[PDB]
């Protein structure tokens, strides 16, 4: 993977530097590294392809060494050189999508293309140049067993889940106290409801709880709080916990009440914020415990008396709510973010070429599924993909 | 408030902003705030010219007549701003256009600027509307001062033109008073 | 094991009978012996499996609130409107559309308070006259001597059902007609599902609720405007689906009575 | 002009002479007893806004001779309607067929059976003295509870009637045994509300149901009620908030040009 | 980037600029209806929002598709882009935040004001397609989350209303047959692109370039030019992206890149 | 980028950090009533929320301006940031979903609650001004 990655950035670094009428001082140790290059991969033939529509390729290497001895470059050289690089990269495109698109459940993290198992030979080891990016830098601490990182801005860490519990209900659901909750992204929106408006509960206050795992533990991550949820404040038809029937939900919201939001990291309370909103700061954490109450308004106008009665007709229903987004964390394993494009960009050559569904990823690298059952081995393969994948884009656009 | 001031003059979007402005800039010809030749000037000479043939016409007829002239004569009529070698040209069917004057390139209309301009600056009655006039310019040498006079609706080029017979100009004029109906 | 009650529920984002209330007016003016056969085959058309619909006659309203029996999943009473009965009507709706648990009241021993809002003294009977007399804190009565009647307030008289709603808190020496009444200290639990009221005339004057603030109107309150009764019929024949959607089964209750002894 | 078919309307969210007819019973104007009130009812229309001659007045000796095919001619019509303790039903509907769009189809009850085919068909039947009786036949074409040939056997569901709205079980048969002699029965279909007409009652309790429908008695923006001692009074309060009931009240749909190949009136 | 991009441009290659959450819809706030009456009772139609990155679209029906064949009525949106996108990451959210409220909206025409009053339902059968020259690249039906659009350049989506067919006494009261609708059935979907690759430059909102530019110009009081439209309105830009209005925009983006490099 | 604007200080030459999303607004949530009375019924203002880098402002009128000059009623939002920002790009957007649902709000003393039942038009005449 290192020499993928070496292949990689040296070809970038050529495209970038090997420019016309550069001073050769510019150029000398690029030039060094690009010929120790031509010299390891000389002689040497690679086939990449052959699984699903991806076509199956052949690749040479018979190259003279670039020049030492100009000045500043000159258009020849430059030709010469992107002639050269133009191959070279046509060869890591396809090295990094061969890769890409396979999987194993057994040895996940080792190379699955036949030429990256050809490259991880120890003869290719001089091609190593540096190893500056994120992502194989990362890789490098892993084979390591060091302690890794990846900064993400709104991390894609919940699974897709818009769901309702119902703590009080009948076949009529027309008297319901319970919670409604939308996890998605980096977002949690959380409402809880109660159709008597907590006039018979204790204290006349309701309690509400949700609990947020998630399936890897991020750190110093950035979190906006918000009072309310806007995605259950508006009237709605819902059908029922069997799909039977439906009932409907006409929403009048109010302040949550006594606000707690904790951040545990193996049950034990790292982080705890009492009615504080904004941004605030979760250091490290694996799930979130959102506690918020719904307290009937000790006083009330008649319009709000008006709405609120003690009989069974309410038509009106008490509603608190919480908002809770990831604005950016850090987390020792891959996951898909709402900046960077490897996710997109691994499905996307998947799509491309058809390739079956495989016995690690979902169909489709469906991310939903993938972080629900985020297992070792699809973490082990998934950050294979993506170091390729990010790889890949150093030199395609 | 179209433009950076708001006035009583300046009270797709852009269209039926500028067909708006340009319905009420022609009240600008009667408080007497052009330049050059007004679409009511050549309303008012066809209304003479066809009085004076008319055998059909009743005392009784001609108030009714000559007050229609003046509120129908030109339904669709143009007026332009022009600001240090820019013009913003609308009509009130929609149409508006923004160009430079000595290469006659359109340029994006900017609403805002024409309200400002053409709330107290003179607004020129467009006799030569700007697709008449890019196509004289194609197919003719129009001068400098051709184009300026053009432009400022002088009378002097104007009859130059005509006599001069190009077809052009002539059509235009006439599409002019044809559209003198009643 | 209960109904797995107490454990949450997550969600993600013909057979039955029906039983047609109406009075004794209706039949006599339809005038048809075959008119409950018309009405069942009408109700098979609609999509009611022949010997599901059955057909109730009642007096008055005044006789039909002595002790109403609820019998089939879904429960239609036609009440015909009067001008001076609307406190009877508004407390027969009451009784039949709202579940009630009640307890015995011998009140010849004992003094009763009513709890809370929700606790009412339901009189059902012959001929009911209820005179209450509140009791201070030493149990002397304010406003009235325990030991002559005479002295009791009136709060209903010669009446068929009353929902009595005395002040909460205080209690009360109770004189009622035993022989032909009963009383019972009821509460009421909420809606019941199963049973719906289609008043005929009249001007939306049902108040279901003790509370003088809010006098609601639930979806199983109609009201129509009605000249013959076989209009009506057709009417709750053609639109019984509304009817029906308005109404849930699941209400019913083992027995048929309009409330629980202490259940 | 394209007539007859319906094509999608976009608008966008971010951009910013009539006549009136009113409909009066015979007792306001005898307890009005003045021969000019009319006269000046218009002139303080007038001062309202409305052009002298654009204020139409209808009188009409009781609902139930009004109820007799009622005309309503006008942009804006305004009917005020007197309410009676015994004539809930009749106001009931008489609201309904003038406040609904009514397409209506003959009836010839002598030679077929009639159904209704859906909630939004009935049968309005109007005239002197309207009696209908109906009898519902099963699927052998012989009736349910009442003979075919005896008329007697039929279940009668209007008497003497000047306006009736009939509805039926749907789906099944009906013959029919009305007095056609004074009284026509047509079949008619809801197709929707009526803007042009508003009814303003006067007295009572709010006692009118538009809809077959038991489950629902709506009361729309048309239908309005004050309470009256007065018939100036009355009259007063319609011409000073005229402008409050043409704005509950709208233009007729089915008059429009769109209209035009869409059950135009 | 903008420079390797250049170049690669000069030297005929694909280009490739990364965009998070790009700019890349016009804003464009409108309404359609499919069936309407002077008065506005009883209306169905469709009502989107198209803003930077996001589609908000809602389909309503004031029957609550009552009559409609299978008690279901069908809404579907077309949005086109002026530039192909290729792997996008988006995000499909199955309710219309934008359009849950009630509403006093003017007319098509202008002339008056109807209410709408929205009650919210479950989108059925959403399909969401992204398509390239009109043949289906991506298709994703009823899912929602993240989804991934490796290249397209019209966005299709489909959602029906329909009818609950069973339906507790409170919503049954909610949804008549008659003609009075208090409540609107109201279905809707939300769209939002992430992050995405286009061969063209674009505004975004992680960069700033079009912000330099435009501050540069207003700061000069720089005329209105023959190419960009008054302002350097990115609504304009977007909606008229000529392929001369595009070629402006590089070179002055590039330009800007290269200054910010120094200037802070 | 942070050690090269650190070098700029320390010179006294321009510094300048790149924001995406500046956290710029401190947390407020708040409302003001112009027009106001204890039963809460008839009451006319703005409510906002200024955080992080969004402002979501609403102006409100319980009489739909019926007896207001013109039938125009006027709001004003005034947000002074605690830093000069330069080259921004900002969104702006005709509504205000924060403030468009039914909601129980205390009083501004906390005696009592009253309630919000917004019905949400096209505000016109939109100004926003950018000052330094
Ligand atoms: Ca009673
Ligand atoms: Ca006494
Ligand atoms: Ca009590
Ligand atoms: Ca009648
Ligand atoms: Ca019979
Ligand atoms: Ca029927
Ligand atoms: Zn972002």
């Amino acid at each position: 993977m290192d020499v993928l990655y070496s292949l990689s950035k040296t070809l970038k670094d050529a495209r970038d530097k090997i420019v016309e009428g550069t001073l050769y001082s510019n150029v000398s140790d690029l030039i060094q590294q690009f010929n120790q290059m031509i010299i390891t991969m000389n002689g040497n033939e690679f086939q990449t392809g052959g699984i699903g529509n991806l076509p199956i390729r052949n690749w040479n290497f018979n190259f003279g060494l670039l020049g030492t001895t100009l000045l500043n470059l000159d258009a020849n050289y430059v030709e010469t050189a992107r002639n050269t690089i133009d191959y070279f990269v046509d060869f890591v495109d396809n090295v990094c999508m061969d890769e890409m698109v396979r999987e194993s459940q057994r040895n996940g993290i080792a190379p699955q293309s036949d030429s990256l198992r050809k490259l991880s030979a120890i003869k290719f080891k001089r091609i190593n140049f540096d190893n500056s990016s994120e992502y194989i830098e990362n890789w490098n601490l892993q084979n390591r067993r060091q302690r890794t990182g990846f900064t993400f801005h709104k991390p894609n860490i919940f699974p897709y889940s818009a769901s309702f519990t119902l703590n009080r209900s009948q076949p009529a659901h027309d008297n319901l106290m319970g919670t409604m909750w939308l996890n998605a992204g980096s977002e949690i929106q959380v409402a809880g409801f109660d159709y008597s408006c907590a006039i018979n509960a204790p204290a006349n206050i309701q309690q509400f709880e949700h609990i947020v795992p998630l399936r890897r533990v991020l750190t110093t991550a950035t979190i906006t709080l918000l009072p309310d949820a806007e995605r259950f404040s508006f009237p709605r038809v819902i059908n029922s916990a069997d799909g039977a029937t439906t009932w409907f939900f006409n929403p009048v919201i109010l302040r949550p009440n006594n606000v707690e939001v904790e951040f545990l990291l193996n049950g034990q309370i790292i982080n705890t914020y009492q009615a504080r909103f904004g941004t605030i700061v979760a250091r490290n954490f694996d799930t979130i415990r959102l506690s918020f109450q719904l307290m009937r308004p000790p006083n009330m106008t008649p319009a709000v008396a008006v709405l609120f009665p003690n009989a069974q007709p309410f038509e009106h229903h008490a509603t608190v709510g919480l908002t809770l987004r990831i604005e950016s964390a850090v987390c020792e394993s891959v996951l898909a973010d709402a900046s960077e494009t490897l996710l997109a960009n691994v499905t996307s050559v998947r799509q491309e070429y058809a390739i079956p569904v495989g016995p690690v990823f979902p169909p489709g690298m469906n991310w939903t599924d993938l972080i629900t059952n985020y297992s070792p081995s699809r973490e082990d393969n998934l950050q294979r993909v993506f170091t390729v994948a990010s790889i890949r884009s150093m030199l395609i656009k | 408030s179209i433009g950076s001031s708001a006035s009583a003059w300046t009270d797709s979007s852009v269209s039926t902003q500028t067909s708006t402005i340009s319905r009420r800039l022609r009240l600008k010809e009667m408080a007497t705030q052009t330049e050059g030749m007004n679409f009511d000037d050549i309303s008012a000479a066809v209304l003479k010219t066809k009085i004076d043939k008319s055998t059909q016409i009743s005392p009784n007829t001609i108030p009714d007549i000559v007050t229609e002239a003046s509120e129908k004569f030109i339904p669709n009529r143009a007026y332009r701003v022009i600001n240090n070698d820019d013009v913003f040209e609308a009509g009130i069917d929609g149409k508006f256009f923004a160009y430079k004057v000595d290469t006659f390139e359109e340029i994006p209309f900017d609403v805002q600027k024409f309200a400002d301009l053409v709330t107290d600056s003179p607004v020129i009655s467009a006799i030569i509307d700007f697709k008449t006039l890019k196509n004289l310019n194609d197919n003719y040498g129009i001068s400098r001062q051709q184009a300026f006079n053009l432009l400022r609706s002088d009378p002097r080029v104007l009859r130059e033109f005509i006599n001069q017979d190009n077809p052009i100009i002539r059509n235009r004029i006439e599409q002019l008073i044809m559209q003198c109906r009643l | 094991q209960n109904y797995g009650i107490n454990l949450p529920i997550t969600g993600s984002m013909l057979t039955s009978t029906l039983c047609l209330y109406y009075p004794t007016e209706a039949a006599t003016e339809i005038n048809d012996n075959s008119w409950k056969d018309t009405l069942s085959q009408l109700f098979l058309t609609k999509g009611w499996p022949t010997g599901s619909v059955y057909f109730k006659e009642y007096t008055n309203i005044a006789s039909f609130s002595v002790d109403p029996q609820l019998y089939c999943d879904y429960n239609v009473v036609l009440m015909k409107y009067d001008a001076t009965l609307q406190l009877d009507m508004s407390e027969l709706a009451d009784l039949i559309l709202n579940e009630w648990l009640c307890n015995p009241m011998d009140i010849t021993l004992y003094y009763y308070q009513q709890t809370d809002e929700a606790n009412k003294w339901i009189s059902m009977g012959s001929s009911c006259t209820i005179k209450v007399c509140p009791l201070n804190t030493q149990t002397l009565g304010i406003g009235c001597l325990t030991t002559d009647a005479t002295t009791f307030e009136e709060v209903a008289t010669a009446e068929k059902l009353v929902i009595t709603d005395v002040v909460d808190g205080v209690n009360h020496k109770l004189d009622v007609t035993t022989a032909t009444c009963t009383i019972r200290n009821c509460k009421k639990l909420g809606p019941r599902e199963n049973v719906a009221v289609i008043q005929v005339g009249g001007s939306d004057i049902l108040d279901i609720t003790a509370d003088p603030t809010t006098a609601p109107q639930t979806e199983r309150m109609m009201r129509i405007n009605w000249k013959k009764w076989w209009q009506v019929f057709y009417t709750v024949v053609d639109y019984v689906d509304q009817i029906i959607q308005v109404m849930s089964k699941r209400s019913r209750s083992l027995n048929s009575a309009a409330f629980y002894y202490r259940v």
